[PDB]
RNA sequence: UUGGCGGAAAGGCCUUGGGUGCUUGCUGGCGAAUUGCAAUGUCAUUUUGCGUGGGGAUAAAUCAUUUGUAUACGACUUAGA
RNA sequence: CCUGAAAAUGGAUGGCGCUCAAGCGUGUUACCUAUACUCUACCGUCAGGGUUGAUAUGAUGCCCUGACGAGUAGGCAGGCGUGGAGGUCAGUGACGAAGCCUAGACCGUAAGGUCGGGUCGAACGGCCUCUAGUGCAGAUCUUGGUGGUAGUAGCAAAUAUU
RNA sequence: AACUGGCGAUGCGGGAUGAACCGAACGUAGAGUUAAGGUGCCGGAAUACACGCUCAUCAGACACCACAAAAGGUGUUAGUU
RNA sequence: AUACUGCCAGCUGGGACUGAGGACUGCGACGUAAGUCAAGGAUGCUGGCAUAAUGGUUAUAUGCCGCCCGUCUUGAAACAC
RNA sequence: AAAUUGUUGAAAGGGAAGGGCAUUUGAUCAGACAUGGUGUUUUGUAUU
């Protein structure tokens, strides 16, 4: 009906980091409804897309995308580690991400 | 000038590769999907739509149908990693499927000059749709609500957790 | 992940609540906190009164108008607790703080809306029974907050209007239960029971 | 045409600028090593510029190659093109800056005739 | 060049507090403005749409004097002359129009979408 | 150091996974029975298992067989060290010293 | 459209009447396809034009002059068709 | 745990705050991340070796193998650049040399080299060598030029101008 | 003064911060593990699990290290006679 | 006939990074006899796009980090020159 | 030439500025399926 979601709601939390050094090449991602590492294993390897808008239409779109994958889990609380084709800009900490259901195993 | 001819020279001929030891073995498909299984497409034009799985093709690609009469998805081929297999199974006995292959979906790619500056279906393909769909519809009617099941596109709803969601 | 989460601070510990909210704001969750005056701090009132007097001592010696600004309102004390848990001097910290609103009582846009609680920060779940605790409203008044009596009258008003809606809500719900009792013994309801509903 | 050549993205494509060449006009940007006793750059403190080091050196079978995969040879006259005749897939000609426009047309004609790629076959004319 | 000059209410119209009345500068600019207006008149220009489209003051070579300081010392007492130039043009209409055509590049799936939208729409 | 008494299983795994011979002062991977036979064949050690056998059951030619092996280059343990602080004795809840048989768990997770 | 309610930041809530669609409550007919095995595959505003047209009531401040309850200058308090 | 327990700007378990703790003692795990360890690629260095094979590949050429890489004072090596000299390119050039400007390009880890564009007007480069008054950020360096200060300090003794 | 290890000559992770402490010494990159140190929020990581103890009208909170003592308290807990 | 320990050259899954390297060779595995193979380093198939789309440069923003260089000195960002 | 200055124009700016890694956004740019199945179906056929 009015709902058309096929991906899972996710938050870009931060780069992988120590206390004072961060690694932009890896992003920490929250998955909605995942609070334990065991539930995060389902999403390992799944495609992720940060979807954003730009004022300049580039190739017939004003919506631009950066793609990535969930590479592994992070911590004890369901956060996952993610790498993107281009690293996320870091102004998107707390921004929304889309975790898709492909590549699928169920 | 610096030099009339460099003291060292590169190779003229293109190097040939040596024999690669990579044989192409057949794909091992996952057990959840067998011919007759109702799938859910995750990407493409028909993302979220429910199509039944019909045949495993030669290029590691699933062959599926809506049926087209039910939801507008023609006899098509999908990537196995872009579908979700469900426990709902309709018997695939009764519909002939041996005539479909990679040659069946031969494309005749466009040319470079052909370009959309401003901005059909073969009779055999549609006739094949009318044969497969009538044979598969005939079995769909045995399970009540299944024809209505196949028409409704799948979507995730607020609170639906795919890692816990059984299909 | 809701567009806005509205928490009532009644019976909540200021520090633990400030910790939870600060994490939510950083992760992109807009939060508003109401009933800031009914928030709780662990320790007797004298303890927490002395601590704010210690905070009151600290001021720039050569010009008091540039030193720490000692906000007395219970909402601002919670805001101070939270801002200490946010990297507020960075642009990312300003954005997280913007996503937060704190109020005393419940202003009009939120007394028609849902209020949630944080079990991590609830006083009746966290503090060992018998342990003395401070209510934020009394503490703020003692250090110069002026609007405890105003809020009490406006909270009494909102509650009594909120009581009528619930009694109306009970009126509307009982008509479903008695009408469903007559629309009961239906095959649809039986079928849903066998199918988990 | 070929394999997907090495040097995919980066080893160090950034210029090694001299320390404090952004601070004073008198300090040119040509790389100089800091020799000071207390220099944060010499001592390699975190957050400071990187110093040139032999580890940045490029792959030997790709070193000196243009993006096209050809090495660039400076050529002052047609005779300088003879060395490039039989290596049109590994070398490319660059016409020297001080060649006249009339003689630049001749070198371009010969390089095109023997299929020699020129790195700057558009100087002294407009498109 | 307004450091430690006085304040006035006659700078209010420009949103400033600091303003002055540089008579010698004004007279020199007036003589240049008149020269430019006379130049336009000999150029056939309208001479009622003319506006100051370019004006710029840079430093002419210093005229050097000397001033005597305490304890037998000499310092410079320098003029800072001006090179002034200006251009007066008459105001015109819109310069141009017809922005970029922007030859569009779509993928195969983008073309299929708009074709599907176009038939869906009317 | 941490040390102890390795079993046959961990020695086999050490040599198979991380086994390099010192040949002409060079660290060449074993990877073949010929490489050991060409360097330890005068002592009768002809296969990788012949080399493992001379290690597990300390043989007359242990010194030549053991010195032929390049020092094993292990990783950090896959699941960690099991203790918060390494630099106490194993007996004291640390990590160094003689852990008799528990070297097998530590080494296998390091190998 | 008719009645109300809501000042804590109300700016939103309930409404009685009509019309107007939809309705998957149940049963049908037709369509979809080639976006080619995925590509966010594009579905929710601020502001602008000698924009479109349906309305709407046609002001002040500042300089300068003036004042001394004010004043270094600004600022202020006054007056002035 | 409390008393004992007093110092000067306001103030520091790093801060917030924390009270069956987010305190203290202890046990058990899980998890986080260094330029460290393992593995892989690429650079260099060093070491140990192979190679006189066809009507294509100077043997300080080509190639194989392993290990290693912090660095002040300092030593050495290989190179980059400048003025002049011998030889050569029967080199570039008034159809534009040298010089200069250019968030243009390419190459080199780098010193720097090459080139596009602009300006310009008489000389100047590559390579093999020779040679030196040969490389600047500093020396309260030298000479010269120029800033911020700043339209600032100020331009008020000697009665006085209209 | 002795022995050793260091800093000087040395970056890097940790001790907020610091020449010397802890960890580890450095070619350029990638992946995986770790060290020391941590995992309420700042801040990556359990508002984890388990047993106790403590309420301070100056609690305490982590080596080097940025201090506290003698002497006392039917405050509280355990233990000995 | 079991929450423990050890072993298996036991089995069945789910993720990630890497693809270095020959004009012709080695060690092996698999059927009882055309030879194949996962055995001295990636191939096969399929898309989209031949352009600033990828990328280089540069400006800004964002996250985290970054004291002023030279010098003497055990020790310099130094309230040392 | 540079310092220094008027300053196409662009951009940034809540008690300095400048720098490093990374991406994003803007601006800007180099490199590419142009002659090699037919020894050549068109195309100023030895210009492929």
């Amino acid at each position: 009906a009015e709902s058309h979601r096929l991906y899972v709601k996710g938050k870009h939390l931060s780069y992988q980091r120590s206390k004072r050094v961060n690694n932009p090449n890896v992003s920490l991602i929250k998955i909605e409804g995942v609070a334990t590492p065991q539930d995060a294993q389902f999403y390992l390897g799944k495609r992720i897309a940060y979807v954003y808008r730009a004022s300049k239409e580039v190739r017939g779109s004003k919506i631009r995308v950066m793609w990535g994958k969930v590479t592994r889990t992070h911590g004890n609380s369901g956060v996952v580690r993610a790498t993107f084709r281009n690293n996320l800009p870091a102004k998107t900490f707390g921004a929304s991400v889309r975790i898709f259901l492909y590549p699928s195993n169920i | 000038t610096a030099q009339q001819a460099p003291k060292w020279y590169p190779s003229e001929d293109v190097a040939a590769p040596k024999k690669t030891r990579k044989a192409v073995r057949p794909q091992k498909l996952r057990a959840s999907l067998v011919p007759g299984t109702v799938l859910i497409l995750l990407a493409g034009r028909f993302r979220g739509k429910r199509v039944v799985y019909l045949k495993h093709l030669e290029d590691n690609t699933l062959l599926v149908t809506g049926p087209f009469k039910v939801n507008g998805v023609p006899l098509r081929r999908v990537n196995a990693r872009y579908v979700i297999a469900t426990s709902t199974k309709v018997s695939v006995e009764g519909v002939n499927v041996e005539k479909f292959n990679v040659e069946y979906f031969a494309k005749e790619k466009l040319t470079k000059k052909e370009k959309k500056e401003a901005n059909e279906i073969k009779t055999e393909r549609v006739e094949d749709q009318k044969v497969v769909d009538k044979a598969l519809l005939a079995e769909i009617k045995k399970t009540p609500l299944l024809k209505q099941y196949l028409s409704a596109s799948f979507s995730l709803k607020n609170g639906d957790k795919p890692h816990l969601l059984k299909f | 992940v809701e567009p806005v989460v509205v928490i009532d601070g009644k019976g909540h510990l200021v520090g633990r609540l400030a910790s939870v909210v600060a994490k939510q704001l950083l992760n992109g969750q807009k939060i508003v906190v109401v009933r800031a005056e009914e928030l709780n701090i662990s320790g007797e009132f004298f303890r927490n009164k002395l601590k704010y007097h210690d905070f009151l001592r600290k001021a720039t010696a050569f010009n008091k108008t540039r030193g720490p600004f000692h906000f007395r309102a219970p909402s601002r004390i919670f805001y101070k607790a939270l801002r200490g848990m946010v990297s507020h001097k960075t642009a990312r910290g300003k954005a997280a703080l913007e996503r937060l609103k704190v109020f005393e009582g419940i202003p009009p846009p939120y007394d028609k809306k849902k209020r949630v609680v944080v079990p991590q920060a609830l006083r009746v779940l966290r503090l060992k029974p018998g342990r003395k605790y401070t209510t934020l409203g009394k503490l703020s008044t003692s250090v110069g907050w002026k609007y405890e009596d105003v809020v009490a009258k406006l909270e009494a008003k909102r509650k009594v209007s909120s009581a009528e809606y619930y009694a109306k809500k009970r009126a509307f719900t009982k008509k479903v239960a008695s009408a469903n009792a007559t629309a009961a013994e239906s095959d649809v309801a039986k079928q849903l029971a066998a199918l988990g509903y | 045409a070929s394999l997907p050549h090495p040097k995919i993205v980066k080893k160090h494509t950034k210029k090694f600028k001299r320390h404090h060449s952004d601070r004073y006009h008198r300090v040119a940007e040509n790389w100089r090593k800091q020799k000071g006793i207390d220099s944060v750059v010499r001592r390699r403190f975190r957050g400071n510029i990187s110093q040139p080091k032999i580890g940045y050196g490029s792959n030997k079978k790709t070193k000196f190659l243009s993006p096209s995969g050809h090495k660039t040879f400076l050529v002052a006259n047609v005779k300088d093109l003879e060395t490039l005749t039989m290596h049109t897939k590994t070398y490319a000609a660059e016409i020297a800056h001080n060649i006249s426009a009339k003689n630049r047309v001749v070198i371009l004609a010969r390089a095109k005739a023997l299929g020699i790629k020129v790195t700057n076959p558009k100087g002294r004319l407009a498109l | 060049f307004n450091s430690s000059i006085g304040r006035t209410a006659q700078g209010k119209e420009f949103g400033v507090t600091k303003a002055r009345w540089p008579a010698k500068s004004v007279k020199f600019v007036q003589g240049l403005l008149q020269n430019a207006a006379a130049n336009a008149e000999a150029k056939g220009l309208d001479a009622t749409k003319l506006y100051v489209s370019h004006i710029q003051v840079n430093q002419a070579p210093k005229q050097r004097r000397r001033t005597y300081r305490a304890h037998g010392r000499i310092n410079k007492y320098e003029s800072s002359p001006s090179h002034i130039e200006l251009v007066v043009t008459e105001k015109e209409e819109a310069v141009a129009k017809a922005a970029e055509k922007k030859v569009v590049r779509l993928t195969s799936r983008q073309r299929g979408r708009i074709a599907a939208q176009k038939r869906i729409a009317a | 150091v941490a040390y102890g008494y390795p079993s046959y299983s961990t020695i086999r795994q050490l040599v198979y996974k991380r086994g390099f011979g010192k040949i002409n002062k060079q660290r060449v991977p074993l990877s073949d029975n010929a490489i050991i036979e060409a360097n330890l064949g005068k002592y009768g050690i002809l296969s990788i298992d012949d080399l493992i056998h001379e290690i597990i059951t300390v043989g007359p030619h242990f010194k030549q067989a053991n010195n032929f092996l390049w020092p094993f280059k292990l990783s950090n343990p896959s699941g960690g060290w099991g203790v918060p602080r390494k630099f106490k004795h194993f007996i004291q809840g640390g990590s160094f010293g003689n852990r008799e048989e528990f070297i097998n768990k530590l080494v296998k997770s390091m190998n």
